[PDB]
């Protein structure tokens, strides 16, 4: 899904488009790996990356929201909550774990 | 008689080329990797080829002793050499696991009065001995005369 | 420097220029030739027929190939500036 | 590295002194 | 000395203008093209060593 | 033996007159300023950045390039002289060493050979035998040659853009347009998309 | 993907695209070698490569997340975990091992917290 | 293979030229490593850090080497040392200590 | 010093200019004449298609004979600057 | 001969990568020619210059030899290979030449 | 190879390659003459010529490695080793003999 | 080779090429004359013509290596060796005789 | 071997060529006249004309090597050796006689 | 790393001293 899209032949595209497409692709692959974790039936990742400057003006840090749907009764281990955190944080340049929110299909914050 | 056995194809070919050049009859033992040659020429030819750079305990001991004896005999075919003794000293399968060992040879020659080995003959002896023993580098061959003079640099 | 340390650099630079200008000139010539042949076949007497096909062809070629030529030129200039300290010796 | 070269240098010197002694002590 | 110095730097501009004019590029300024080539010439033929030696000989001769 | 304090003051305040001459002939100011002037000529506009900005920027670049030499001089000459441990003349002789090394490292052999020929020098020997009055003009000549070598290759991409635009315009048919007028914005675009200023400073600094 | 991915390259390739493609590739090859490790059935590598910053108080570091699927019951030894860490860290210019996270198919963190 | 480089286009940029050089090096190094008796197949990954600028004392590259051994063909300590030397030399400014050697079972052979 | 020397050096200078400019001008002229006669044969008439191959031909001319021009002009300038202190008056 | 393959000019860097390959090839060739050596493999690391600091790094070489079945290399050999490889590379300090056998024994 | 190689008609060539060709040709001719010496069956010469500077004071000197294959048992005399050294050193501008290494087909440093 | 070598000169000839060709030609003619001396069957001359500089500390004068093949048993006279030296030295601008090496087909240094 | 011999070579001749051709022509004519001397059957003249250098405090001077083949037994007179010297020296601008070497077909130095 | 090289150096020195003692104590 994500990486496949980025390729779709296209010429009428701007840097802005190139970035947005990169963001989408990253979201897709991350959700993919998260689902590929036993207890997880489907995952949805939303990234908020701040548009960067090339000047010396306020760095800030990105944020992520992860929604997981679990298999009937497949509760995630504290370790399961953690490893998800680590993966999502690493996949985003300068993502401080503390800015990763993990939520289940019922709206419980596993974070 | 067998000139050489267990030759690489490359060495074999080189040896055959040299024999042909010298007009020496030869018969490469079929699939024996060996080259039987005139019996009376075996030693002379071994030396000559060496000059061109070509190519249980009891058994080992015997083997070793046999090899030593053969090498000595070959070396004695050199004009200036009255007699030769070869001692091979390959350490028994390295008992120590970490440390690494390597075979060495000591060759003592008695020369005819007033005669000396030239640099070529010396090199031939060193090569002959090194080639005969697996893993024996030329540098690990010491050649000395009856007076204990080291001939190998 | 040396005539060569200069001729080679000029040859590389004009290669770059030829690669940059080849698509536009090629499409311009092809479009002009096609329009002129079509005009001669119908025996139409006019000189300004080819200009508008020329301009749209060049415009479309620029749109299609702009990223490629711009990236090639940027990379060439970047390596030239990086190698500049070693050009003097 | 260099220590092995120094040790081989010492071994060669010792061996040559030994041979020189043996040469005169033999006859 | 200066007026015989001036000749090659005008020769280069002349040939540059003629070459530009052969291809019909009549609205291209020739000076802007000729300046890098004049600098290249003055780099190649030891622009300063030859001039320095020529002036020094011009005194001692 | 040491000079009197009045003599030291006289020499010190007289030597400050040669400060512009030292900066121009003996330091990296000449090459940087020549390259900057050639780059404006090459940009298609002759006076876009005012001479004042370029002069100040070249001064800062020269200071940054020569800071190691200045540190060596301070360690060797200024500090032990100010503590009253060496005389003025010996301090000057000691402090002339790092600057001599800096001048030598960028000096063409042919320039030094020629200026030694014109100064009747015979058996020179070690690179540490060249006098200051021979080393200085050779350094100036080498700096001028190097600046010209840098400038004529800085000129290349803008000539490429000019020729490409003129060829496209005339081949398309519009031969009455001035190619330079259309080309100038594209020269500015190329300079800003490459980061021409930053890369040019990097190259100028690396040239040493 | 990976090295094969960078084959049919259209002329229109922005530096940004060139980099992203290099990243995607490296990820692919690393996952490949990790799967080639006996106990590993499939691997997934995510790299976070952030171009630099001059201020130290505002500098982070390259990071990696590695998810492994093991063969039925093929638990990874401590030394294995160590070797995975080394490989991933080396493959990324200036990747401090401590920024490599290794996780299994059940969500157990195999590396340090 | 060095071949990859020979068969190439003319539209390739510098980035591509470098990446291709890196790949080729990876290939040849793996090749020689396999050509070592006990080694059945080798896999070399190079991390050559790009130009400095934003950095100060600059930084040095790293390598990861995975070897598959012949049934029971354990690598000797001297072997490990020789692999280290070869890989380090083949990479401009590669500090041996940044070469990791691992076997097909995940045992770290170096350190 | 003599006016004969002045006119000789001027004439040699401008013959050097002629030698420098003759290949490019002649190549452009030949390309233009060939394209014109082809247009006459084919009964095609657009004033822009003759401008296309001329640039390519003249630019190739620097590829092929450029080193020769660069070596000739440098030799001329070198000899002129070396003989400068002997034609002084 | 790889150098002369009727190839239109590519880039200085391409020229550089090639030259490096050709030198590697010829060196391996001569090393194999030597009696005890069945095949040789030479890897050269030419050093990359720095940015603003003057630091001439010294190049490095790795040489892998496959010896004639069994036969080994003498110390003098361990020396002549070193000399040849060092000389063939502008400013190659012998001490930066590593020689290894087909079993992974460091000969240097 | 050698002067024939240098001649092969070719236009797409630069100064660097041009020199490289000169280096190869010199290597070839030197090996040639070395073989043309009685005891020598084949020779291989490798030259390392450093990059030249037009002013940089730093001075370096080139190096050569010569591998000879001898005829069966044809050991090179000392005077021979000396003549090979002289020839190779002279053929390379500023080659200090001490930077010429001569080796045989067995890896002995002559 | 030699003077004939400099005949079919393509317009594309870099000064570098010009010089190298001159060096080759000189080598050829010198070898030729050396063969003319009776005892010599074939000659091979290698010239090393380099940069000059000025620092007396590091001056490398031109150098020559001459290999001669003699006719069966035709040993060269001391005077002959002297004449070869003179000819080669003169043919090279500023060649100090002491930088001419003469060697035979067996590797004996005939000079010093 | 002929003044007119090199009096062609089409054009595009870098002056370097013009000089080398002069040198060759001078060599040829000198050899010619030397052959004319009765006892001389053939002559060979080699000139080394140094290309001026501003590195030495003063200019260096050129050198000549003359090889003569004599008619069977036609030994050259001392006065003859002297006349050959004079001719060769005069034909070369600033050639100091002492830099002219005369040798016979047997390798005897006549100078 | 370096410690192992130093230890091997010590082992070789000790072994050679041992062999030298044994050589004279044997006859």
């Amino acid at each position: 899904v994500g990486f496949e899209l980025l390729d779709q032949e296209k010429f009428g595209i701007s840097q802005f488009s190139e970035q947005v497409n990169y963001q989408r692709a990253l979201e897709g692959e991350l959700a993919r790996t998260i689902e590929t974790l036993g207890p997880v039936k489907s995952a949805r990742v939303h990234l908020a990356m701040p548009k960067p400057s090339l000047f010396v003006r306020e760095q800030k840090s990105p944020s992520a929201s992860v929604t997981v749907t679990l298999e009937p009764g497949r509760a995630l281990d504290e370790g399961q909550i953690s490893a998800v955190v680590h993966l999502v944080s690493s996949a985003v340049a300068g993502l401080p774990p503390g800015n990763v929110t993990l939520v289940d299909q019922s709206g419980h914050l596993l974070t | 008689r067998t000139l050489f056995s267990n030759l690489s194809d490359q060495d074999g070919g080189a040896i055959v080329a040299q024999l042909t050049q010298m007009n020496i009859p030869y018969r490469f033992a079929n699939g024996s990797g060996a080259i039987e040659v005139p019996a009376d020429k075996v030693h002379e030819l071994r030396l000559r080829l060496a000059q061109q750079g070509l190519p249980q305990f009891s058994e080992q001991v015997n083997y070793q002793r046999a090899l030593e004896g053969e090498l000595a005999r070959t070396i004695e075919t050199l004009g200036p050499v009255k007699s030769a003794r070869v001692h091979l000293a390959m350490p028994k399968p390295s008992l120590f696991v970490r440390e690494q060992k390597s075979p060495s040879a000591s060759v003592t020659v008695t020369l005819e009065p007033g005669r000396a080995l030239d640099e070529g003959q010396i090199s031939a002896v060193v090569h002959l001995v090194s080639s005969a023993v697996a893993g024996l580098p030329p540098g690990n061959v010491t050649l000395v005369d009856q007076s204990g003079h080291l001939l190998t640099q | 420097m040396t005539p060569e340390s200069v001729m080679m650099m000029g040859t590389e630079a004009m290669k770059v220029a030829l690669a940059l200008a080849a698509p536009l000139l090629l499409v311009a010539l092809i479009t002009g030739l096609i329009i002129s042949i079509l005009q001669a076949a119908t025996q139409i007497n006019e000189m300004t027929l080819s200009f508008i096909p020329k301009i749209v062809a060049v415009f479309i070629a620029i749109i299609v190939a702009g990223p490629w030529m711009l990236n090639l030129l940027l990379d060439y200039v970047r390596t030239l500036f990086s190698n500049l300290p070693y050009i003097i010796g | 590295d260099l220590n092995d070269a120094q040790l081989k240098f010492a071994n060669d010197v010792e061996s040559r002194i030994q041979r020189r002694i043996e040469a005169i002590l033999s006859p | 000395i200066g007026f015989t110095i001036f000749i090659p730097f005008l020769i280069i501009d002349l040939v540059i203008a003629s070459v530009l004019m052969a291809l019909g590029m009549m609205m291209v300024p020739p000076a802007t093209i000729a300046l890098p080539f004049k600098l290249m010439l003055f780099v190649l033929v030891d622009g300063w060593q030859l001039l320095m030696g020529s002036l020094a000989q011009s005194f001692y001769s | 033996q040491s000079w009197s304090l009045s003599v030291q003051t006289l020499v010190f305040i007289t030597s400050l007159t040669f400060l512009p001459a030292i900066l121009l002939m003996m330091t990296s100011f000449t090459r940087i300023i020549i390259v900057f002037g050639l780059l404006r000529n090459a940009l298609g506009t002759p006076s876009a950045p005012p001479n004042q900005v370029l002069l100040g920027l070249a001064l800062f670049l020269t200071f940054f390039i020569m800071s190691p030499v200045i540190d060596k001089i301070y360690v060797d000459a200024y500090q032990p002289f100010s503590e009253q441990k060496i005389s003025m003349q010996e301090a000057l002789d000691k402090g002339a060493q790092p600057l001599r090394a800096f001048m030598l490292r960028q000096t063409r052999e042919a320039d030094l050979a020629l200026f030694a020929r014109l100064a009747n020098s015979g058996p020179l020997q070690g690179p540490e035998a060249v006098p200051m009055r021979i080393l200085l003009p050779a350094y100036v000549t080498s700096e001028l040659k190097t600046a010209f070598q840098i400038g004529f290759t800085i000129f290349i991409p803008f000539l490429i853009i000019d020729l490409v635009i003129a060829s496209v315009l005339m081949a398309l048919g519009m031969m009455m347009v001035p190619p330079a007028t259309i080309a100038l914005p594209f020269k500015l675009m190329l300079f800003v998309l490459v980061d021409g200023w930053q890369l040019l400073m990097g190259s100028l600094a690396q040239s040493f």
